[PDB]
Order: C-alpha cells, then structure tokens, then sequence
C-alpha cells in the first residue's frame, strides 16, 4: 500500500541480492523525496533519512538477504517512533486550562468544542472561552458550538485585559465547578509580533497547563517555521492535527514534532464536534508512506 | 539566499532548495531545473525568473456577472468575498453577495457582518436552507435589481467528500437555471501555507465545477504559495488575486513578476 515512488524505490531491490552502500544511498534519496512529496519539511526529511541510514547500517542491512524489507521496516518503525510511537493524551489535573492556538483557518474553534464534548463524556465539566475578538462572528460561532455540545461559553469583551479575563474565568469556574477551561484564540501568523506578544501575555497571566498548536493536515513546508515560532514565542505543549478526513498525507505533523519534541495528542476527523479521536502515530506513519 | 553570480552547481542547489521550501513540489522543481541546466545563459537570475513567470501564465474583470467561490474548509472564502466587494465597489460596480454557506455555525452571520461594514447587500436564508435555491434567488435579484456582480459564498468542504462536491454542482446548476450564461467565473480559494494537497484540491474542484481562476490567500505569511506552479501547469487556470491580510483592502491583483521574486527570496 505504499506511494508509487516508495514502491518503485523499495521494489527494485527485491530479488536482486545483497545491496551495496550505493544502493542504500539511492534508495534513501527516494525515501527523502517521497517524504517531501508528503509535505515533510525538506530539512526534517533529510535528518530523518540520515537517522534511518545509521539505523539500517547498524541492523546490518548490507548483509541482509531481504534488504528491501529491512529498509521498509526500518523507515516505518522510525517514522512511527518519530511521530510519538503510541497514542498519548494530556494528563488531567483537578484544574486544567488549555489554549488552542495556530494559524488562521487551522480548526481551533471547532477543536475547542470537540475537546469540550470529548472530556464532558469522560466526567469533566468544561468551560469554553471565546477569546477571539477580531474575526467577525467568532464569539457567536463558539457560543453556537457550546450550545450544541452542552457546555457554557464565557465570551471575552473587546479590549478586555488578560487580568480581567482571568478574574471572570476564575469566578465562573469556581461557582459552577468547571474543571477544564478551553481558551479559543484568534488565528495569527507566527511572524505577527504584536499578536504573538499578546498570546504570550495571555499565557503568562492565565497559566495554561497545555498550549495546543492546532495544525491543519494540509500544511506544507512552512509547518517547521510555524511550529518553531509558536514554541519559542509562546511555548507549545502539544498538537492537534485537523482535517485528517481529507487526503493530505500529513507530513507537517513530523515537521512540528521534530522541532518541538511535543506530542500530537488528537486527530480531527470530521467537521462535527464528535469528530475527534486520539492521534495514532502508527496510522499517520502509514498514510505518509502510502 | 541563492548565490546569483557564483558557480552554476551551487546556484542550482540553492535554487532546488528554494523551490522545494516554497512548496513547488518535486515534479515542477525538477522540470524547472532541467530547463535551466539546458539553458546556457550567463544571467541565470533573469533566466530563472523568466521560466517561472512563464509557468504562471496559462484591473481584473470578471467574465460575467456571477462569481462562484469554492474551496476547502478554512482557506479564506468568506473573507475573500468581502475583499472582492471592496475591490469592485472601488471600481464603481454595484456588488451583492449570496451567503451560500448555510451549513457551518455563523457562516452566514460572518458574511452578513462584512456586508454591513461594506454597504454591500447579502442574500441570506435560515440555517439548513438549500444553498442551490438561495443562489438561484440571489441571481434573480441580481437580474431584477440590475446589479453588476454577485459573489456566491459556499460552505467549506473537503474535496474527498463526493456528496459535497455534488452539492456544489447543484449550486452551479441552480445559478445557470436562473441565468444560462452564468456563472462565468468559478474561483478556487487556496491557502498559501498548503502543500502538495493544493494540487489535488484544484484538480477535484476543477473536475466538479470547472475553475476559471484561483485566489491565493494568506500570502502575508511566510509561505510562498509555490503549489500554484504545478496547479497552473497542470490545469492551466490563471491566478486572479492574492490575499495579504484580514482587512477589506488586503487583496491585490496577481503579479507574476513579484510573486516569483518573493518565491526565490
Ligand atoms: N472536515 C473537517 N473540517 C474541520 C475539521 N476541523 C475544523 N474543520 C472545519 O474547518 C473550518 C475552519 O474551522 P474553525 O474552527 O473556524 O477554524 P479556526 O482556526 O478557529 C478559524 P480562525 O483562525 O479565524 O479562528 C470550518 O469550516 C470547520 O468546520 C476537521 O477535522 N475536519
Ligand atoms: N492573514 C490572513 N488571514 C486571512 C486571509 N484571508 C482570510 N484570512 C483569515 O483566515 C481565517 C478564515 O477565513 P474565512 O474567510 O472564514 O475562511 P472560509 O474558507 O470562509 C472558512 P469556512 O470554510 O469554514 O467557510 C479568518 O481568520 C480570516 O481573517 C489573508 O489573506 N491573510
Ligand atoms: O489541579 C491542580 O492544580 N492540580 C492538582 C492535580 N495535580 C497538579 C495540580
Ligand atoms: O487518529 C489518527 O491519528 N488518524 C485519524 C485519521 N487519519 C490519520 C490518523
Ligand atoms: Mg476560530
Ligand atoms: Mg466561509
């Protein structure tokens, strides 16, 4: 079930006997190129195949009687591990406050409501916070999702200070015993210094225990710079990969995890609030390579 | 940066890196490099620019009165329509919008708020209303009231969802039922940060409703929008406008020379 280029790269070694390092090099070049065709950032794809090269050599690939299969298994296992190995979700505390952050259009508002529904069904009492005051009808959008999922939505006022947001959030959470606070932020470019500064100040005041970079699965090469900047300027604790019900390969997930070292917690698989499940590194590894 | 002036081998290696980093993709990158290697020219900077600018040509005047705006979830459709209204009202056109996104929460409201800010009328219906029936109504109002341009917003949809691509065909057919010449423009909106999936989006929207143009949004970001190169090469669809922000003025007619200059920076 591989992509055509990988099928050709691996397949042409089959039944041809033991390989030389020249054969390994030519194969790894094609693997690198396949990863780029799957939207893995070019630098991350290079680092990845360099790692694979040393692992395959260390597994004595040059003495293997089935080098095509050894290389393929090495790539798949390395990609699975590089994407996180196994599913992992955020550690719940008595009180949890998470930000959803990212680029314009990535899926943040929808994802906030999905997380609210997911965790309501696991005994939490969420509170949605509509902190996007710039996009027209942004607060109405989240209000309407909140109604759909049966979760309250505190709406931030135009011009409201982070300290006022904290005060109001703390009071509502205390009164109603809300223990998972999900803060939906406006989409922003990673190079928009004022808006990145605003987001960092909100984090400083609200003290989120997770800051989730919501990344569209169709994101290209810029995923590396985007994830790095959100991590350096704000601090990312994990990722949500959205719109995986499309056919984008999702290589950006590798770019983002490579530069942050942070887990991809969840996958978005529908427009519907029910369209969230844990991220399975194994599954995305197969999609990237397929 | 690409060392223009230096030796050929190092120019081509940084050019390759630059194109791939820009989301131009493997096939178009290789085509660009092969032609330049078989160029034999001392001013490589100008020869490369000329090849890329040639790949991207298959005030912007719509070919008719109705423009159907399509694209996947999140790309910038509704905002781009707002900007298009500002652009055309600045040229003296009588513009209206149809809030054809009757599916997503606050889709209609979002466009309605732009319409108020811009003094542009918006044809709207209740949530869940058939967008095809609404578009038909908007086209008959356009005709009866003598409007120059109608922009039809559509709900975000993934191109892998056959049923949603059919709904989009129904909207186009409804427009043509109201006015058999129309719509004379079907414009795909593509987010600049998109990788190689952009080409698949373009191919599938083109197969469904026949694109006459592409608008690339969010080019104020760091992404270069390079997947436009394989899109124009494959489908021969022209790039019409670029989005460069979140305000009503943040739209520019496509400028291939500047696009390519930015792509290589
Ligand atoms: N098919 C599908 N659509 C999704 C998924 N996640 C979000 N969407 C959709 O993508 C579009 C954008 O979602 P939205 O939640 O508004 O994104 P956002 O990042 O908050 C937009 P902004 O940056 O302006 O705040 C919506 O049409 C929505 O239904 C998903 O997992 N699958
Ligand atoms: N920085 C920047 N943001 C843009 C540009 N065009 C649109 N956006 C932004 O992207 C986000 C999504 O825009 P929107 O117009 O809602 O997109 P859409 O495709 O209609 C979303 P849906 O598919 O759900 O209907 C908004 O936050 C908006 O301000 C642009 O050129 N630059
Ligand atoms: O809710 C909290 O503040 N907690 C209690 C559970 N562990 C970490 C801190
Ligand atoms: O849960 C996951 O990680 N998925 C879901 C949909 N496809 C790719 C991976
Ligand atoms: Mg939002
Ligand atoms: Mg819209």
């Amino acid at each position: 079930q591989l992509s055509a280029r990988l099928q050709e790269a691996i397949g042409r070694l089959r039944g041809r006997g033991r390989i030389t390092e020249e054969d390994l090099k030519a194969t790894l070049r094609e693997i690198r190129r396949a990863l780029m065709d799957a939207d893995v950032n070019l630098e991350v794809a290079r680092d990845f195949v360099e790692r694979v090269r040393e692992e395959a050599l260390g597994k004595q690939v040059l003495e293997s009687l089935t080098p095509a299969e050894v290389i393929l298994a090495t790539v798949y296992e390395a990609l699975k591990e590089a994407l996180g190995g196994e599913a992992r979700l955020p550690v719940l505390k008595d009180r949890n406050l998470w930000f959803l952050v990212g680029l314009q259009g990535s899926g943040k508002t929808t994802t906030a409501a999905k997380l609210a529904l997911y965790y309501k069904g696991k005994g939490r009492r969420p509170l949605l916070v509509a902190a996007d005051t710039q996009r027209p009808a942004a607060r109405e959008q989240l209000r309407l999702l909140g109604e759909k999922v049966g979760v309250p939505v505190l709406e931030v006022m135009d011009g409201e200070s982070p300290e006022s947001i904290r005060r109001r959030v703390e009071e509502k959470a205390r009164l109603e015993a809300r223990d998972l606070i999900l803060v939906d932020t406006a989409g922003r470019l990673q190079i928009d210094e004022p808006l990145m500064g605003e987001l960092a100040r909100l984090k400083e005041v609200l003290g989120p225990d997770e800051v989730l970079l919501v990344l569209d699965a169709m994101t290209g090469q810029e995923a590396l710079s985007v994830a790095r900047a959100f991590d350096e300027k704000v601090g990312v604790t994990g990722l949500v990969l959205t719109k995986l019900d499309g056919d984008a390969r999702g290589g950006a997930a590798l770019s983002a995890r490579h530069v942050t070292g942070k887990p991809i917690y969840f996958a978005g698989v529908s427009e519907k609030p029910e369209g969230l499940e844990p991220f399975y590194p194994e599954r995305l590894a197969g999609r990237i390579l397929g | 940066a690409i060392p223009w002036g230096g030796n050929l081998e190092e120019v081509l290696e940084e050019l390759e890196m630059a194109l791939l980093a820009a989301d131009v993709g493997l096939s178009a990158t290789e085509e660009i490099l092969q032609e330049v290697r078989a160029s034999g020219r001392k001013d490589l900077k100008e020869a490369v620019k000329e090849k890329l600018v040639g790949m991207l040509e298959p005030p912007v005047e719509p070919k008719g009165r109705v423009v159907l705006v399509v694209g996947v979830n999140g790309v910038g459709k509704t905002t781009t329509i707002a900007k298009l209204g500002r652009y055309y009202q600045n040229l003296g056109k009588k513009v209206m919008f149809c809030a054809g996104d009757t599916f997503r929460a606050a889709g209609g409201t979002q466009l309605s708020e732009w319409g108020k800010r811009l003094s542009i009328p918006v044809i709207q219906g209740p949530e869940g209303t058939d967008p095809a029936a609404l578009a038909y109504d908007a086209v008959q109002a356009m005709k009866a009231r003598g409007y120059d341009l109608l922009f039809v917003d559509t709900a975000g949809r993934l191109h892998t969802k056959h049923n949603l691509m059919e709904e989009l065909k129904k909207v186009k057919r409804a427009i043509a039922k109201a006015d058999p010449e129309e719509p004379k423009e079907v414009w795909l909106v593509l987010d600049a940060v998109t990788g190689q999936n952009g080409l698949e989006q373009a191919k599938k929207f083109h197969e469904a409703v026949g694109l006459t143009g592409v608008i690339v949004t969010k080019l104020d970001g760091t992404a270069k929008g390079g997947v436009l190169i394989p899109i124009v090469r494959t489908l021969k669809v022209p790039i019409k406008f670029v989005g460069v922000g979140e305000g009503p003025d943040d739209l520019q007619p496509f400028d291939p020379e500047a696009f390519v200059e930015a792509l290589l920076e």
